[PDB]
RNA sequence: AACGACUCUCGGCAACGGAUAUCUCGGCUCUCGCAUCGAUGAAGAACGUAGCGAAAUGCGAUACUUGGUGUGAAUUGCAG
RNA sequence: UUCACCAAGUGUUGGAUUGUUCACCCACCAAUAGGGAACGUGAGCUGGGUUUAGACCGUCGUGAGACAGGUUAGUUUUACC
RNA sequence: UGUCUACUAUCCAGCGAAACCACAGCCAAGGGAACGGGCUUGGCAGAAUCAGCGGGGAAAGAAGACCCUGUUGAGCUUGAC
RNA sequence: CCAACUCAGAACUGGUACGGACAAGGGGAAUCCGACUGUUUAAUUAAAACAAAGCAUUGCGAUGGUCCCAACGGAUGUUU
RNA sequence: GUCUCCAAGGUGAACAGCCUCUGGUCGAUGGAACAAUGUAGGCAAGGGAAGUCGGCAAAAUGGAUCCGUAACUUCGGGAAA
RNA sequence: GAUGAGUAGGAGGGCGCGGCGGUCGCUGCAAAACCUUGGGCGCGAGCCUGGGCGGAGCGGCCGUCGGUGCAGAUCUUGGUGGUAGUAGCAAAUAUUCAAAUGAGAACUUUGAAGGCCGAAGAGGGGAAAGGUUCCAUGUGAACGGCACUUGCACAUGGGUUAGUCGAUCCUAAGGGUCGGGGGAACCCCGACAGAUAGCGCGUCGCGCGUACUCCGAAAGGGAAUCGGGUUAAAAUUCCU
RNA sequence: GCAAAUCGUUCGUCUGACUUGGGUAUAGGGGCGAAAGACUAAUCGAACCGUCUAGUAGCUGGUUCCCUCCGAAGUUUCCC
RNA sequence: CCCGUCUUGAAACACGGACCAAGGAGUCUGACAUGUGUGCGAGUCAACGGGCGAGUAAACCCGUAAGGCGUAAGGAAGCUG
RNA sequence: ACUGGCGAGAGACCGAUAGCGAACAAGUACCGCGAGGGAAAGAUGAAAAGGACUUUGAAAAGAGAGUCAAAGAGUGCUUGA
């Protein structure tokens, strides 16, 4: 009964979707994400998984704010001014 | 486009072909093998008798396990034959298409005979079947290409 | 199930929207290589995992 | 012991398959320059957003973009 | 009845006890001779024994465990070439 | 031992795998890695094909678990370090 | 005046058939092991193995017995 | 393999089995033959465990009413003896 | 003039592949690759050439360099055979007739008949789990291990309405924590080392005040909705 | 194979140490065990995942062009 | 007689091998050693760095008491040579 | 000092089973409760000029014709073992 019959009982979820990382890895009874360790303040990262690091590292996402820093650096973060009106 | 064999007189010949036909290659080869060098009128009646289970198509090459019937003794002494209606249907459609091509060319349909016919294996199509102990095996089909040429009987 | 959270229902709605064929005019663009939708999902073949 | 079938064999053509050749907006390696994330809410995650789009790319209800400046007549698969 | 010759054509059995081979007894019979064929024969069977893992006894060992000692329960797969 | 019913097998239409495969596949003796389908000497030997069959292919399944070897382990024990 | 269905008996009757299908203990005389009910090697062992009530022994009067813990502390203990 | 609610009539002790009404359904690829071997279900003269390691398997018993019921016993049982 | 065996092993001289430094050439009047029952050279590795295909690159020679030569490794990845039209389609009692539709019907639909589930159901719902499978229309292919006009497939569109049904509230086993105590730190204990939370009554004042206003049940506890009607698909939610 | 444990008949128990849903606690030399070294997601006499790691192997297997020349040893001593 | 392989011994009833394509295994680096080629020679070495330079990762130049190896050995050492 | 980030130059490097796992909607599809695991997949032509129309077929499609230097380049289409 350990095989096919036992697979019939699969209607209780150990993990749900994590609020922070979005994986189906939030262990409900532990209240702990197995992928990012939410709600721990620090993210879960280990040097023994190179692949895991590069899946989730900076640049794999949108870089919503960080993508514009290089442009602002080139202008020395100038602010409060505008180009002279065209003549 | 290009047929494996060219008619001796292109002006007096018509042809038709079918590609990737969903019919067993082995059954269709046996049917084609029984029609070679046969008058068009006799070939059409012969295939219609196969559909009526009155004449059998002998199986000579792909014949292992094929049953024995009296309807095949005239063409195949040992009596191995079958009635592959599905193969006969596809070939019958090809014969009618070639006949219509003859009419456009103004050939003598009453004197046409099958001067060339061959079946080639087409690309196999893939399904799967489930086996004991959680194993998956291939479940394939064997479609075929068919080409034929009808030539007028020269006096 | 009938009892479902708002969050899950929203995710299921997005998956339904993404489960469509590509528009026909996409294949007529200049330098196009998109032949079809490679991420089609059928409810019975592949499960959503949540 | 002809003919024909079958098997094997050789050649022409036709199939099957994607090797070879020629390619390459990719990879790899070396060298150089620069020092710029975040509670003024980052990286990441989610949802939305186009006249016709699912993805990718972009964007945030001002949503494949607003404004300024430069350039100086297109965009384009279709429509308007 | 015994010894010996040609001779393997025909036959050489039913049972109690034992997993047995072997043996032993009862009974019948003309007779109840001996052997081979990968100690014929398990994709022919059977699985009683032996020979995994459970368990008990005796002896042995400080112990884990051991015993050509006894005991009981223990999946016998495939042919279409 | 016989016989009866159903479903198979069997025949047909349609559909349609897999294990396995050095090359292959009739025997006797001989010799040989001491038990040959191939070699030596003989018996012989006639297209193609159907249903069955379990003698053989020292058939298939798995880099023998038994035993031994290795200056390989591991579980367990104790008067081993 | 209105009542439901249990029991008992008698006559007659059929080719002795009648719990007519369905349903539904074989029985007896003994030996071994375990008292019994219970439990066990999911996918080769259900047992004589485990547990069991009963019986006996041992530690301990809280500054304690037994045990967990890196540390702090904690389980037995809402206890005696 | 996977929790739970509703539950008709007849037979009968009975949400046993068998048949029926409401509701549901004929969904399991079909056709033709009726060989061997098989799987499932049966029956059998006379004998009755001679079979076999072993009564394995099967057969026999079976409901109810009345009568009657031993050894042994922890006196409760045994007993539907 | 003599002489010729060779596994393991050694060495020499050569063949072939891809670059680099040079040099000499070829090519749309057809390079590479590939094909050939064309021909020739070398003991051999190989080389040269005819013809074909192909349609844009390539070769010889000297030197120099290297991820440089395959039949095997139960080798790797991909492809393909024989086996073979073979094994096989066989549990759950069962189908038949007529007509319609369609290119095509043993398998779609209607009607009639004959059977089955037999209320611990093959009936009518719900919790988990799924996520549009729901409904209508249409359909080339593929898929539904025969077939299909068929559909849980594909395409287009449509569909889920609540003060009263639930969640929400309460607490359970337990979970997460402040302070404090540990800990290099990740973390451990968990109201146990503590100026609790605040509440009540007057109108800012008085009174009270034992360290968690936290999470934890779609089967525990619990404010309140009933008929009748309505859709292709929703209702104790829409209409009355 | 319908099935990496199912099917048929036959069997054990069936008001209790009974059966079962959900919630919750215990995590790898650890848990849990009416004890079979059982069970801990088809994995258990020490799970699963990544890494150290291309772990080491006196042992098995394989080890890619041509001719030409020379051409062996299974014996000595020492060595867990 | 079937190749490859281990072996005293393989056509073996020893193992791998159904078939084809492509991929597929003594390499790079440090130290040392013998041999050979080349340069210079009691010397040799442009090596860290500097000066530059094909507008330049090359080439060319630089060793002034630098350094390495060699030019002197023996001894545990003090030392002698 | 610098195998990350941003920008830039270069190479006796690889040339789609190579080179990063990823030349392409690649850390994507897909698998796992989870930690994690993790592919395959590039080439019509100079230009779509991407095959009007006739005829047969229910349709797919065939036959003839048309475009092009070439369909012996016909939407996974260069070459095609
Ligand atoms: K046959
Ligand atoms: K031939
Ligand atoms: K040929
Ligand atoms: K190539
Ligand atoms: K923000
Ligand atoms: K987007
Ligand atoms: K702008
Ligand atoms: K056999
Ligand atoms: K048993
Ligand atoms: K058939
Ligand atoms: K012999
Ligand atoms: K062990
Ligand atoms: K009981
Ligand atoms: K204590
Ligand atoms: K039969
Ligand atoms: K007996
Ligand atoms: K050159
Ligand atoms: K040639
Ligand atoms: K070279
Ligand atoms: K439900
Ligand atoms: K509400
Ligand atoms: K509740
Ligand atoms: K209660
Ligand atoms: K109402
Ligand atoms: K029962
Ligand atoms: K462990
Ligand atoms: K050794
Ligand atoms: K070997
Ligand atoms: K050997
Ligand atoms: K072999
Ligand atoms: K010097
Ligand atoms: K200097
Ligand atoms: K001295
Ligand atoms: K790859
Ligand atoms: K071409
Ligand atoms: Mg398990
Ligand atoms: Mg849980
Ligand atoms: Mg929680
Ligand atoms: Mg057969
Ligand atoms: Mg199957
Ligand atoms: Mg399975
Ligand atoms: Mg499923
Ligand atoms: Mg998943
Ligand atoms: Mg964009
Ligand atoms: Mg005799
Ligand atoms: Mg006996
Ligand atoms: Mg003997
Ligand atoms: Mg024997
Ligand atoms: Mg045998
Ligand atoms: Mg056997
Ligand atoms: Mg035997
Ligand atoms: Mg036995
Ligand atoms: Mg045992
Ligand atoms: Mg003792
Ligand atoms: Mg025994
Ligand atoms: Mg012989
Ligand atoms: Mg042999
Ligand atoms: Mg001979
Ligand atoms: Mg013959
Ligand atoms: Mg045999
Ligand atoms: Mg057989
Ligand atoms: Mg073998
Ligand atoms: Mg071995
Ligand atoms: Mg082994
Ligand atoms: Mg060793
Ligand atoms: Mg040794
Ligand atoms: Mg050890
Ligand atoms: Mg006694
Ligand atoms: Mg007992
Ligand atoms: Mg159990
Ligand atoms: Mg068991
Ligand atoms: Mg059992
Ligand atoms: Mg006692
Ligand atoms: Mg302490
Ligand atoms: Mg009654
Ligand atoms: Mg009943
Ligand atoms: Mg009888
Ligand atoms: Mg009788
Ligand atoms: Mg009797
Ligand atoms: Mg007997
Ligand atoms: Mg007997
Ligand atoms: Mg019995
Ligand atoms: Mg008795
Ligand atoms: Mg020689
Ligand atoms: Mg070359
Ligand atoms: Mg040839
Ligand atoms: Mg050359
Ligand atoms: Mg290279
Ligand atoms: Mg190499
Ligand atoms: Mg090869
Ligand atoms: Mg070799
Ligand atoms: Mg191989
Ligand atoms: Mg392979
Ligand atoms: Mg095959
Ligand atoms: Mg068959
Ligand atoms: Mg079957
Ligand atoms: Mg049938
Ligand atoms: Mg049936
Ligand atoms: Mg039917
Ligand atoms: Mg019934
Ligand atoms: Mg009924
Ligand atoms: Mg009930
Ligand atoms: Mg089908
Ligand atoms: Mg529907
Ligand atoms: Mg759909
Ligand atoms: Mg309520
Ligand atoms: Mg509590
Ligand atoms: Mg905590
Ligand atoms: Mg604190
Ligand atoms: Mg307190
Ligand atoms: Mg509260
Ligand atoms: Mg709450
Ligand atoms: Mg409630
Ligand atoms: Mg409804
Ligand atoms: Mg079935
Ligand atoms: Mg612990
Ligand atoms: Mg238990
Ligand atoms: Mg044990
Ligand atoms: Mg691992
Ligand atoms: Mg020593
Ligand atoms: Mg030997
Ligand atoms: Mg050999
Ligand atoms: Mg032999
Ligand atoms: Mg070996
Ligand atoms: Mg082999
Ligand atoms: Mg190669
Ligand atoms: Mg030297
Ligand atoms: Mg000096
Ligand atoms: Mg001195
Ligand atoms: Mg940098
Ligand atoms: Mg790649
Ligand atoms: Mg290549
Ligand atoms: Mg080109
Ligand atoms: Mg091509
Ligand atoms: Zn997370």
């Amino acid at each position: 009964g350990k095989g096919t019959g036992s697979f019939g009982k699969r209607r209780n979820k150990t993990h749900t979707l994590c609020v922070r990382c979005g994986r189906r890895s939030f262990h409900l009874q532990k209240s702990r994400c197995s992928a990012c360790a939410y709600p721990a303040a620090r993210l879960r990262s280990y040097n023994w998984s190179v692949k895991a690091i590069r899946r989730k590292t900076t640049g794999t996402g949108r870089m919503r704010y960080l993508r514009n820093v290089p442009r602002r650096f080139k202008t020395n973060f100038r602010e409060g001014t505008e180009a002279a009106p065209r003549k | 486009v290009k047929y494996s064999r060219e008619p001796d007189n292109p002006t007096k010949s018509c042809k038709s072909r079918g590609s990737s036909l969903r019919v067993h290659f082995k059954n269709t080869r046996e049917t084609a093998h029984a029609l070679r060098k046969m008058p068009l009128d006799k070939a059409k009646s012969y295939l219609e008798d196969v559909l009526a289970h009155k004449q059998a198509i002998p199986f000579t090459r792909f014949c292992r396990g094929v049953g024995r019937t009296a309807q095949a003794k005239n063409r195949h002494s040992n009596g191995q034959g079958r009635w592959p209606v599905k193969s006969a249907g596809f070939i019958l459609d090809l014969l009618k298409n070639a006949e219509s091509n003859a009419e456009v060319k103004g050939l003598d349909v009453d004197s046409l005979y099958i001067s060339h016919i061959q079946v080639n294996e087409a690309q196999k199509q893939r399904r799967r079947t489930y086996r004991a102990h959680g194993r998956i095996n291939p479940y394939m089909s064997h479609p075929c290409h068919i080409e034929l040429i009808l030539s007028e009987k020269e006096e | 199930p009938s009892h479902k959270s708002f969050m899950i229902k929203k995710k299921l709605a997005k998956k339904q929207r993404q489960n469509r064929p590509i528009p026909y005019w996409i294949r007529m663009r200049t330098d196009n290589t998109i032949r079809y939708n490679a991420k089609r999902r059928h409810w019975r073949r592949t499960k959503l995992g949540f």
